[PDB]
DNA sequence: CTGCATCCGAGAGCTGAGGGAACCCAACCAT
DNA sequence: ATGGTTGGGTATAATGGGAGTCGTCTCGGATGCAG
């Protein structure tokens, strides 16, 4: 079995379809209503699709195996596996060709481009509204000859094909002013009140009376509608002959004697334009035959035709009349389109467009290029255009459109069966009508309906009203509906599946678990590991065989005790995967060792809750079991929870103490401060001790003795080592928060027993005293940031195992000390400062002043509104400051204050709302109210303030609700556009780099100010130095990975003015195909070491970018700005930039304003709205691409002006601005990868000596390779310009049709791929996932997946051999 | 552009109708054309259907794509026949043309009858096309010697064609015409009983009202066999993500445990 | 022959759990 | 040997249908205007 490497898609010929089919479906019957067996020649017949039962024909002659390939003579059913019913197709032979709607309705239509017909014309021809001309045969329409590919309405064709034959109903009993059979010119009156309008003869229809002479005298006979006249006009009669033949013997009119005949009072007149020819013998051409000039008609050729027309021999007068018509050949519908398609010669058309490509017109050139694209696709693929017209329609196998009996006995069927039934009914009716010689109106209607049925089968609900089943408004789902959409095959069954060996349950906190363990209920483990448990019980004596084990395990009450021990032995060493939806980053799935617990809840470690973004208010998580050795190895080595301690997005610790742990550590590591002594002066320490003993000074009061600050605690309690200090704490002599002097590590430290205990905890956790002493910060309370830094430093210095041990010890001790700390929340703990009252009264003062200033005309409404807002904002800020100063000075251990300061929970704004006041509120229109909320949540709100705050609450809720969906969509788009980027080699060999700056222009352009430390870290940490750097007597060599310490060293050097920018490698300049290299990427941020070859960095980058957007980013600003930047949309607040260099000269008039940029070569002008704001001043110099107005810059204009690098830097910086505004840490690498994918394409300006066309967009690498080969051969290189397209359009333009088809716009991608005959090489990850293959990443990378392993003994044996 | 019903109606309207004189003329032409066809069949000694096919090909012309060589050969094989016996051929050609005009002019009877048959499982256009099929049959079998108007003979054929099409194409599972009529009788009897008695009737009452040969058991079976399959994509729940067919298990293929 | 500039139609918008209207008439094939 | 099925016929005159939807945004061809 060869391996599958490529997948090709192409158009299918009618021959191919007929070779696929096992037979034609001739009847619309589905199943018999009595026997529930398939009907012969129906949609489920077993002769075509295969038997329902395995190895058993329909009539039962054969019911055993070995008959493979044998077809029963009686029933015609092959004997084989029944599974063939889901593979074998059928087909329907159309009476008339029908057009494939995919190639008709996808704008622009492929048939329209090939046949140079607009969409309206194509729709008119295909759906039987207008004719199209083939072989005009020299016809004349309105004096102009008709030419091929001309569209005629029904009226022009009927005139050309048949002629003009007007009829006038002459009133009964009125004679005509003309006689039958004489040429009548236009305007010659045919009656006293009827006038002709066309040239030609007038013909009598049902003359009301007949005058017959008799040898003379006349006689009159009345001619009634129910009878006809036989004798021709102006023909003599004989005696006994009949004139007015009748049905009734008594009513017959026989001529008495011989006389002439005349016909008067005609009922109607038929005026035609035709020629007349008498004859006296047999004629040659009969009615309905068309003749040409100079053709024999009668009399052996004596009479000859002079014009083209249709001949009809009127026997009544024995005269041949030729009506002027032509033999023009106009056809309708897909048959005509196919006939036009087969006559097309592609080489001549290609030459014609190549000649057209020399036109000075740009629009003509673009249209010709668009036509050439499809023409060349057809020529290269080898597909024939006529294959876009269907002659036989394939029929899907029945098992994919099942008709099944539900458990309740009713029937359930697919809509495809009804669509096929409609198609078959219309096809059969068309065949019957064609076999009957029906008139052309009925046939045209039948063909229109057949075309509409084919369209509904292929794409229902695209043209016109969708087809629905009677009694319902639900449109039927066609094959395309099955293929595409959120519920379609690709997105619902190929990129994601339901799986076995899985479960789900609610999660519960697992504080006693280790970092790598999770609590699994016994029942879940028994159900999940059932086959392993059966095998292990087989090993023991619990069951004789697997079936006995299964029956025993089947009933709950039949399970014993030893089976639980067998299960415990089964799961020994194995891990399971835990997953919480939604999975925003890779950490949403993690591997854990299961510990069997009682109950029904999964127990989760507290330290992974932040990584999972999981809480314990009802959240549920799913459990999966990796089966094979490879899966278990991957889970244990790459997905273990203890092995994933740093964030892949920022490199900062992600599994870290949180919530109660910080609270406990901060409580035990905080030191008391007292005011009883309050800096009193003492001369000798003994006096201080006596004062403390008398009760005059506090134990921890900051006193001064002999000119140096100290406290009574430091002098009274001197401990030799930590054990004595902790023993004294245990006896109640001192508390954990008292400051004493302790001898530790050979030094005398003025510290508290709590800080010593924390140091001992860390040192005993890491099993190293010197390193632990180096890592910790002793002289500060332990809070979130210090603990995170400690975890990061411990990781770097010792490794992930010791970091996990330290984390577990910190968690345990934090919980233990948080339990006994005495943390609680009462109403009196939200202390309201007294200053608040004053702050309010002051405001109430200024308010009055403001009102006065408004009543005397000095202020308008707008100014007063702004002043009120400003005053209340400043009051709110002042109240915040007063609240926190009060908390720090009077109640240093207040629970809310400790929670806010330690970082465990809460932010200053919430504390201010709790204590001081809520503040200003926004109306639903977005503008602030005039009165603020002056009540806090402790005092209790009134109804009105609560109601006004409801506006902001509701707006925030709705904002969240929309933001989550928009962020999910953005994450999906980013993952789809970057999914193919992998680390594929060690070094691409490039010499390009980027220069990361360290100083940014000031907002007033005063000078360059140093960027924030966080931004420099995010832009420099982990990168590879492109060039050597000399800073502070330190030589950073080329190719060095920048660790955090190096980043700090460069920042310090920048603060000393020795350096202004850093040259580094980046993915933006990497040259590896379909990915990046190890050096151009840098660190794997989750391990603080160079990234391994084979890492799927595109998916990681996309997830990393998308994660914060949900919820973290709020909503020109916020998430809309990120969406606009990643799609390269032109901003609606667009600014004006200078395309060229020059000096600025602002010219302002009383009505308009403009800016002229005058360089040394040329002087350009920019007209701008007067309301705009200018960033320039008269007489300054601006570079290309610098802005002249405030607002967002259009990326395409910047690309035109400066080039690719400037746009790269602008996009990266602007995308990072939004994330930095929210406080989110995110490395530049991910955005750089996304931007590199964003700018993947170029446009050809001059093809040179290549086969490419001007304006053809193509991948940059391909054109570079083409240029390289061309210069090697000695030709003219192709000239190209870079392009920039949003993420959606970049993703839809990829080479792989599978990923593009599974992304979006499925019909367009599929039709283009089928026309082009594209081959999918399976380079990216999605195609391999769709095919169920091993992805070319991780263990599936070619760099690592061929490695072998062997011991020394076997290797030596092979060496001897 | 869209709405094919409007296009079809406009095209039908572009053809004028006939008056009594025109109708009798066309019918008489049709009759003499069939008589001439039979006379030519006797004269040449050939099977009538083949000569009919030759005449149809000649009226329709080269435009209508039986092959050109055969029809041309026999066309000239009839031109060999002597005069006096040739008028029949021109009469047959005229009669075939007359059939074309008659059908085009009387197409409106199809729409007029069929517009009151909507809502029986068949769309309007299928009803109309089947009515045109009945109209062709009525035209071919019409005898004008009875002096009856065409509408009288055409309406019966139209109703028969439409009703047969309803019985054959209204249901996914084909049920014979007689059983469909039986179901029709059952439904009308049930609704009449419900209307008179004022509540949903029981099976025994309907069986008693049908007459001899009908019991409650047969009535249950008849209602059972009149059931139509449901769609696998019926939306379940508020959100548009759960379908009925997603809850249907396979009971045919062996399970992994059974295979092991 | 450019360039603007609306003008119209097409195709998308988080996961997961759970969702419940005729009658007759007579020949003819399967089993 | 038996019912259930399959196709054919009905004669005053009968002649252009009928349902309908509204609180979205963004992108890319298509048409018509000034220069
Ligand atoms: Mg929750
Ligand atoms: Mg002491
Ligand atoms: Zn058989
Ligand atoms: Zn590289």
């Amino acid at each position: 079995k060869k391996e599958v490497r490529k997948v090709r898609i192409a158009l299918a010929s009618p021959e191919k379809i007929r070779s696929w089919s096992y037979g034609e479906v001739e009847k619309p019957e589905t199943i018999n209503y009595r026997t529930l067996k398939p009907e012969r020649d129906g949609l489920f017949d077993e002769r075509i699709f295969g038997p329902i039962k395995d190895y058993e024909c329909a009539c039962g002659k054969y019911k055993r195996q070995r008959f493979e390939g044998k077809v029963c003579e009686r029933c015609g059913v092959e004997v084989t596996k029944s599974i063939v019913r889901r593979y074998r197709m059928g087909h329907i032979e159309l009476a008339t060709p029908a057009a494939h709607i995919w190639f008709v309705k996808d704008v622009p239509s492929k048939i329209g481009t090939l046949l140079d017909l607009s969409a309206t014309e194509l729709e008119q021809v295909l759906y039987f509204s207008k004719y199209i001309v083939l072989d005009p045969k020299g016809a004349i329409l309105n004096g102009v000859p008709v030419e091929k590919r001309q569209l005629l309405t029904d009226e022009e064709y009927r005139e050309l094909r048949y002629g003009k034959q007007e009829t006038y109903p002459l009133p009964p009993g009125v004679d005509a002013l003309v006689k039958d059979g004489e040429e009548v010119v236009k305007g010659q009156e045919l009656a006293p009140g009827v006038v002709s309008r066309l040239d030609g003869v007038a013909l009598y229809r049902f003359p009301r009376r007949v005058r017959v002479e008799y040898v003379t005298e006349p006689k009159d006979y009345r001619v009634q509608p129910h009878m006809n006249v036989v004798v021709p006009e102006g023909a003599r009669v004989e005696a006994g002959d009949k004139i007015v033949a009748a049905i009734d013997p008594e009513e017959e009119v026989i001529a008495e004697a011989e006389g002439v005949v005349h016909l008067h009072e005609p009922a109607s007149i038929l005026v035609v334009k035709a020629r007349v020819y008498p004859f006296e013998d047999d004629v040659e051409v009969s009615t309905g035959d068309r003749v040409a000039p100079g053709d024999v008609l009668a009399d052996g050729g004596k009479v000859k035709s002079d014009v083209y027309g249709r001949v009809e021999v009127d026997l009544v007068r024995n005269v041949v009349r030729v009506v002027e018509s032509y033999d023009i050949d106009a056809r309708m519908g897909a048959e005509a389109i196919q006939q036009l398609l087969k006559e097309l010669d592609l080489e001549a058309l290609e030459k014609e467009l190549l000649e057209e490509m020399k036109h000075p017109s740009r629009a003509r050139r673009a249209k010709a290029r668009k036509r050439l694209e499809v023409v060349r696709a057809f020529l290269d693929s080898g597909n024939r255009p006529e294959w876009m017209i269907l002659e036989a329609v394939p029929v899907l196998p029945p098992d994919l459109r099942p008709m099944v009996q539900v458990d309740g006995g009713r029937f359930a069927t697919s809509d495809l069966n009804d669509l096929y039934r409609r198609l078959i009914n219309r096809n059969n009716r068309l065949k019957k009508l064609l076999a009957q010689g029906a008139p052309e109106i009925i046939i045209r209607n039948e063909k229109r309906m057949l075309q509409e049925a084919v369209d509904a089968l292929l794409d229902n609900g695209r043209r016109g009203a969708p087809v629905t089943n009677p009694g319902s408004d639900r449109p039927l789902r066609s094959l395309t509906d099955i293929l595409s959409g959120k519920q379609g095959r690709f997105r619902q069954n190929l990129l994601g599946k339901r799986v076995d060996y899985s479960g789900r349950s609610v999660i519960v906190v697992g504080p006693q678990l280790k970092l790598h363990q999770c609590g699994l209920p016994k029942r879940m483990a028994l159900e999940l590991f059932k086959p392993f448990l059966l095998k292990k019980m087989e090993e023991k004596g619990i069951a004789p065989n697997v079936k006995a084990a299964r029956r025993m395990l089947e009933r709950q009450r039949d399970i014993k005790d030893e089976v639980w021990d067998a299960l415990e032995e089964v799961i020994h060493g194995k891990v399971v995967l835990l997953n919480r939806a939604p999975t925003l980053h890779r950490l949403g799935i993690q591997a854990f060792q299961p510990v069997l617990v009682e109950g029904q809840s999964i127990q989760l470690h507290p330290l992974v809750c932040e990584a999972f973004n999981a809480d314990f208010d009802g959240d549920q998580m799913a459990v999966h079991v990796p089966l094979s050795s490879f899966a278990q190895a991957e889970a244990r080595i790459q997905m273990l929870s203890a092995h994933n301690l740093l964030s892949p997005a920022s490199g900062e610790p992600l599994a870290k103490p949180s919530r109660d742990i910080i609270l406990g550590l901060y409580y035990i590591t905080q030191v008391r401060k007292e005011k009883k002594g309050a800096g009193l002066e003492f001369a000798t320490p003994e006096e201080a001790l006596a004062a403390h003993e008398r009760g005059e000074v506090a134990l921890n009061a900051p006193i001064k003795v002999a000119g140096r600050e100290t406290s009574v605690g430091r002098l009274k309690y001197v401990f030799a080592n930590p054990d004595e200090a902790l023993l004294a704490v245990a006896h109640g002599i001192v508390d954990l928060q008292d400051v004493v002097t302790v001898r530790y590590m050979g030094k005398r430290l003025e510290t508290s027993p709590g800080r010593i205990l924390f140091a001992r905890i860390v040192a005993e956790a890491v099993e190293d005293e010197k390193v632990a002493w180096e890592l910790i910060q002793l002289d500060v309370p332990q809070e979130k940031n210090s603990l995170k830094d400690l975890v990061y430093q411990a990781f770097l210095r010792l490794g992930m195992e010791k970091t996990a041990r330290l984390l577990d010890a910190l968690k345990y001790y934090g919980f233990t000390f948080s339990t006994t700390s005495g943390i609680t929340i009462g109403i009196d703990d939200a202390v309201i400062p007294e200053e608040k009252k004053q702050y309010l009264e002051e405001a109430d003062r200024k308010l009055l002043q403001i009102e006065q200033a408004y009543e005397m005309g000095f202020l308008t409404d707008r100014e007063r509104y702004d002043q009120i807002l400003q005053l209340w904002t400043e009051t709110t800020e002042k109240v915040t400051q007063a609240v926190f100063k009060n908390f720090e000075e009077n109640y240093p251990f207040n629970p809310l204050y400790v929670m806010a300061q330690s970082g465990a929970r809460g932010n200053p704004q919430q504390i201010r709302q709790l204590c001081g006041l809520r503040g200003l509120m926004q109306k639903p229109s977005g503008e602030t109210f005039e009165v603020p909320v002056r009540s806090s949540f402790r005092e209790g709100l009134t109804v009105l303030e609560y109601f006004i705050s409801s506006h902001g609450a509701r707006k925030g809720g709705a904002d969240t609700a929309l933001r989550t969906a928009d962020s999910g969509y953005l994450t999906r788009k980013l993952v789809d556009v970057t999914h193919e980027i992998v680390v594929r080699e060690a070094d691409c060999g490039t010499t390009n780099y980027i220069s990361v700056p360290l100083f940014q222009p000031d907002e007033v352009t005063r000078s360059l100010r140093l960027r924030k430390r966080a931004d420099i870290e995010a832009g420099l940490y982990g990168r590879v130095l492109a060039r050597e750097v000399e800073v502070l007597g330190v030589r950073l060599e080329e190719g060095r990975y920048l660790s955090m310490d190096d980043v700090h060293l460069l920042i310090k050097a920048a603060e000393a003015g020795e350096i202004q920018e850093v040259p580094v490698r980046s993915p933006l300049t990497c040259q590896t195909r379909y990915g990046v290299c190890q050096k151009c990427y840098g660190y794997d941020l989750s391990m603080a070491r160079p990234v391994s070859i084979g890492e799927a960095v595109g998916i990681v980058a996309a997830q990393s970018i998308g994660e914060p957007g949900t919820q973290l980013t709020m909503r020109t600003q916020g998430l809309p700005r990120v969406i606009e930047l990643f799609e390269a949309r032109r901003p609606k607040a667009k600014a004006v930039i200078s395309e060229i260099d020059g000096v600025v000269r602002i010219e302002e008039t009383e009505e308009k304003l403009s800016v002229f940029v005058e360089s040394e070569g040329f002087s350009k002008e920019y007209k701008l709205p007067k309301e705009a704001r200018l960033l320039v001043k008269d007489g300054d110099y601006v570079e290309a691409g610098q802005p002249l107005t405030r607002g967002a810059i259009d990326p395409h204009q910047l690309l035109e002006a400066k080039g690719p690098e400037a746009v790269e830097r602008y996009l990266v910086e602007e995308i990072q601005k939004v994330y930095r505004a929210q406080g989110v840490k995110l490395h530049d690498k991910h955005i750089e990868i996304v931007v590199r994918q964003m700018m993947k394409y170029v446009e050809v300006t001059d093809p040179g000596d290549s086969r490419l066309l001007e304006g053809q967009v193509l991948e940059k690498w391909d054109v570079e390779a083409l240029n390289e080969r061309l210069i090697a051969e000695g030709k003219t290189p192709v000239a190209w310009k870079p392009l920039l397209m949003g993420v959606t359009k970049s993703a839809l333009s990829t080479k792989s049709w599978l990923s593009a088809a599974s992304f979006q716009n499925t019909t367009h991608v599929l039709t283009e791929a089928a026309i082009a005959g594209k081959k999918d090489e399976l380079i990216g990850l999605k195609e391999n996932v769709i095919l169920g293959r091993l992805i070319p990443a991780g263990t599936g990378s070619d760099f690592v997946r061929f490695t072998q392993v062997v011991d020394q003994k076997t290797l030596k044996a092979i060496e001897e051999a | 552009t869209s709405d094919p019903v409007r296009q079809y109606l406009h095209e039908i309207g572009q053809v004028p109708l006939l008056t009594l004189e025109e109708e009798v003329e066309l019918a008489r032409k049709v009759e003499e054309g069939m008589e001439a066809i039979k006379k030519l069949s006797e004269i040449t000694g050939l099977d009538p259907d083949l000569i009919r096919e030759v005449v149809r090909a000649k009226i329709l012309g080269s435009a209508r794509v039986l092959d050109p060589k055969t029809v041309e050969e026999i066309d000239q094989k009839l031109k060999s026949l002597p005069k006096e016996h040739k008028r029949y051929l021109h009469i047959a050609r005229e009669g075939e043309a007359a059939r074309q005009h008659l059908i085009e002019a009387n197409l409106r009877l199809v729409v007029s009858i069929a517009k009151k048959y909507t809502g029986r499982g068949l769309s309007f256009l299928d009803l109309i096309q089947e009515g045109n099929q009945g109209l062709i049959r009525a035209v071919e079998k019409f005898e004008y010697k009875r002096r009856f108007k065409f509408s009288t003979y055409a309406t019966w054929w139209i109703r028969q064609a439409i009703n047969r099409a309803i019985a054959d194409q209204a249901r996914t599972i084909r049920i014979p015409v007689h059983m469909v009529e039986t179901i029709n009788k059952l439904s009308r009897t049930a609704r009449q009983l419900q209307q008179e008695l004022g509540r949903e009737p029981t099976y025994e009452e309907i069986a008693e009202a049908m007459g001899p040969g009908w019991d409650a058991k047969r009535v249950e079976e008849t209602l059972k066999i009149a059931q139509e399959p449901v769609s696998l994509e019926t939306p379940i729940g508020d959100e548009k993500d759960s379908f009925y067919g997603d809850f249907i298990p396979d009971e045919h293929l062996p399970s992994p445990v059974d295979a092991a």
